[PDB]
DNA sequence: ATAGCTCGATTCGAGCTAA
DNA sequence: TTAGCTCGAATCGAGCTAT
């Protein structure tokens, strides 16, 4: 539970930086995540990007974080074939769900 | 001031001295016999415990790269599968008729090694028991990783006694093993005026050399070498 | 005491070349050799949200929201010409020879009793039966995997190249050989036979195979499929690419060569669904089940560790498949 | 009592440069300076679990759950073109001389008595057997190494460039002069003081050494491996990797050496194996074990001290395996 | 515990004989 | 391999010191 805070306290810190960081070109900048990094993209763009937060409602990026900390647990084949891995994916789930839950509600 | 000498290690003052602030300083350099490992600028008013103390997480630091460079090699036991670990002994010298190996049903017992291209032999406790005693490594076998290889040699016709320097490894306040003189003289049943000898360096004035025998005994009894 | 080597890795016999795709006109296939060759176009597509939910987004007041904003994806496609109704492939495949010798060996007792084991082999049973079923592979155009699914007609050509020129030429007819069978042929018995030869290192075998299949005017063909970063826009995610060496739609040499080693039919399981690849643990991806299973004692590892270590000799039906995956190659022996 | 010296550092003779790799057709190889360079392309793999699992995952859940959950990667592959079946590869060859001298040696003593020791083998013979070895590994392409296992029809081109231009040149067939013996050919010999005048010091040679290689058509060539650092995605984990200049396939230069190298045929084992390199110790990295081991006292560094300091010359045989070592080059000596 | 000294007695190596 | 023997040189113990 402590992990999505400062991932969310790291997003919090990019929203007082610049409006537009993230619409600079760019061949490779993590598009799929710039809904949730950039929040104040929007303004800038009325309509070519706040309706893509609005219509899309990112919560997929989550899942990307899933992927993210499934390479900060230990590799170990005795959690897997134990039930130790089971309550360790049972607490993933569950994590992350609030986590994303967070996301899209954040056009209010 | 003083050049203080911590076992094999030497920190050597600078000559001249300089003013950095406004109070007196000196360059400490901290010597592996000919290998400088830092410089380090420190005042006059620091007394010589206190210059160790600052130079001491450099040492501690070095000896934990020593311990784990040459830490000896580890033979494994296990069953008829190779899955679980039953013992594992440090060695110091592999079996000798090691092959590459995946251990199977028709023995009990497996010794493989520890490396990923596991090398195995079939054997039986009484063999492992056999073989382990035969070729277990001492508490501190790393220090024979920074001796030179003809000082540790059991060959007489090879073996070259060691230097001052290279008996400061293994005895001293300040030594890898962390032995006094004394204490070392009364392993060897000797005099500590006679091992005192031994560990003299730069007076010409009566400096004397180990024996092969003494040696060898003292890197058994200090646990360096030939306690398997 | 002979025990199995740590690493225990073999070089790949039977590597097939990378197969490419050419479109023309049936019956002009004897003058194949300029047929324009098949280009990965771009489509933009959308899909309706059509994947099982997870009890949770059932709601009809989300699911009517799913669907106002449906997903946009940009797929690679391969289509023939429209003046074009035949697919044309076309692959080199060698045989090498020296299926009992490893590239890399640990214990050298151990490589001399497997050498000595598949020389025993050799002289009891030759590298017949298997040049057959590999024949038979070469013969039906299943390296086309989907693409002779529903094709009317399947011609496939083979020749042998010797000093740049065609010595014997094989042409066979893919709907008459059927993927579940093997039978014998004498046009195969000549194939299979040359097999034979490269696999016992008699002499050496490049064997040209050219596959004619007819599916339809300006229809879709199905290459190799590559794998996506997914680094651009959530509009464009470019979820589909396509094999192509030269501006021209191919197929994996893998993927040629998975086909041609779908010979093993005696997995202890039924054998009605057909024949499968060898393979270490018996294992075909499109079920995601894994015949010869080493509870049952009928995988690679264990028929292979009993004949070399305990001597213990399976029948002559087995020991066939054992030399199989031996022809593939592997990485076999862990620590 | 003249002790052997601390540090015993010598240049390598015989540097080869990096082996490039071009494509083309056979019978044009008289014309191939335009022939168009081996690229390096990338493509996507999937494969099964063939390996040997640890007791545990040999259970049918936790086995076809590993196949439901495929390992996707991606891999460096290089193949020719499908209107090629030559392969070629360019490396230049010089042969420095002054083998017995050192770079560095502390012993002023063991420096003069060990140029001594080079000079009374010099005198008794020249580097005559020596580089009749080392031209019959450049004779056949044995630097050309997984090509050739396979190859139907293999030839160099070895050319003398000493102002710039040839000097002299040569044409041997590579499949004529196997790897296993070591024969009498006067082409052979002709080359042979070529490289002993080199060697021995006389003048300035350098070589360029091309062999043509009748692969295939599209067939899999196989240059020199690199190490991936391994930080990125498991999708994207290029588990393979090899290696090039300027978009183009070529060889390590230490992998070129490692073949000529390839003359040691007097180690005490049996001959089943062949020829070695000459590196102390003996180690075959493919068989994972070492001939010429310490024990039975026929390694480098033994038989160094036995020629140098207690002046018990080795065999002959055995004195061509030192100064090849020495010709090999190495940081010798107690570091 | 470090560092080193002197002084007379004991040990030590490499010659040698003696068998 | 046993069984010794000189002869100068290095080592050994036990006295003292110094830091």
């Amino acid at each position: 539970a402590q992990i999505c805070d400062e991932a969310l306290q790291y997003a919090a810190r990019l929203r007082e930086l610049e409006p537009g960081w993230s619409a600079t070109p760019g061949c490779q900048l993590h598009d799929a995540e710039q809904l949730w990094l950039d929040p104040l993209r929007a303004q800038t763009d009325e309509t070519f990007l706040q309706r893509r937060l609005r219509g899309d409602w990112p919560a997929e990026v989550g899942n990307r974080f899933a992927n993210w900390l499934n390479r900060a647990v230990s590799s170990d084949s005795q959690i897997l074939g134990s039930p130790e891995a089971a309550q360790w994916s049972q607490e993933l789930s569950k994590e992350l769900t609030m986590f994303k839950e967070i996301l899209e509600d954040e056009r209010d | 001031m003083n050049a203080i000498h911590i076992g094999p290690f030497s920190i050597t003052p600078a000559a001249r001295g300089l003013h950095y602030g406004g109070l007196p300083h000196h360059q400490w350099t901290l010597y592996y016999g000919p290998r400088e490992m830092a410089i380090k600028t420190l005042p006059d008013s620091y007394t010589s415990s206190e210059v160790r103390d600052e130079f001491s997480d450099i040492i501690a630091e070095f000896v934990i790269d020593a311990r784990h460079r040459y830490a000896p090699d580890v033979l494994e036991l296990v069953n008829s599968d190779g899955d679980a670990v039953l013992a594992r002994v440090a060695v110091s010298r592999l079996p000798e008729a090691l092959s590459g190996c995946i251990p199977d049903d028709r023995f009990p017992y497996w010794l493989l090694t520890a490396s990923r291209p596991r090398l195995g032999l079939p054997v039986t406790l009484n063999e492992y028991t056999a073989l382990a005693v035969e070729l277990s490594a001492p508490p501190l076998a790393w220090i024979t990783g920074l001796l030179p290889g003809e000082v540790l040699t059991h060959d007489a016709e090879e073996w070259r006694p060691p230097t001052s320097w290279e008996l400061r490894h293994v005895v001293g306040e300040g030594s890898f093993t962390g032995v006094s003189g004394a204490a070392a003289a009364a392993l060897l049943g000797m005099s500590a005026t006679n091992f005192r000898k031994y560990t003299a360096g730069d007076s010409a004035a009566n400096r004397q050399k180990i024996s092969f025998a003494a040696w060898h005994y003292l890197l058994d009894r200090l646990g360096v070498k030939r306690a398997s | 005491i002979l025990s199995t080597a740590s690493v225990l890795a073999f070089e790949r016999k039977l590597d097939p070349s990378d197969a490419l795709m050419s479109a023309g006109a049936w019956a002009q296939r004897d003058a194949s050799q300029e047929w324009p060759a098949v280009t990965v176009r771009e489509k933009s597509v959308r899909g309706t949200i059509s994947n099982r939910l997870k009890t949770k987004d059932r709601d009809p007041a989300k699911l009517d929201a799913s669907i106002q904003s449906p997903n946009l994806q940009t797929v690679d496609v391969a289509n023939l010409p429209s003046d074009a109704d035949t697919l044309k492939v076309r692959f080199t495949l060698r045989v090498l020879g020296g299926a009992g010798t490893p590239s890399a060996c640990n214990d050298a007792a151990y490589r001399d009793k497997l050498l000595q084991t598949v020389a025993t082999y050799v002289n009891d049973q030759g590298f017949a039966e298997l040049a057959r079923r590999y024949a038979h592979n070469l013969a039906n155009a299943r390296f086309l995997w989907r693409n002779r699914v529903g094709a009317e007609a399947v011609e496939v050509r083979i020749n042998h190249i010797r000093q740049g020129e065609v010595a014997r030429a094989w042409r066979f007819d893919a709907l008459a050989i059927g993927l579940r069978d093997f039978k014998a042929d004498a046009e195969l018995d000549a194939l299979a036979e040359l097999i034979a030869s490269g696999l016992s290192g008699s002499g050496h075998v490049l064997l040209e195979v050219v596959a004619f299949a007819r599916i339809g005017d300006g229809q879709e063909v199905f290459p190799s499929q590559e794998l996506i970063l997914d680094k651009g826009d959530k509009k464009g995610q470019k979820s589909k690419t396509l094999y192509s060496v030269r501006d021209a739609a191919a197929i994996h040499s893998q993927k040629i060569g998975n086909a041609l080693r779908t010979i093993d039919t005696w997995y202890p399981d039924e054998d009605g669904l057909g024949p499968i690849a060898v393979e270490p643990y018996g294992s075909v991806t499109s079920q995601g089940k894994a015949y010869r299973q080493p509870k049952q004692k009928l995988d690679f590892y264990t028929l292979l560790d009993n004949w070399v270590l305990r001597d213990e000799a399976p029948a002559v039906e087995q020991q066939h498949y054992v030399i199989a995956n031996l022809i593939r190659g592997g990485v076999f022996g862990e620590a």
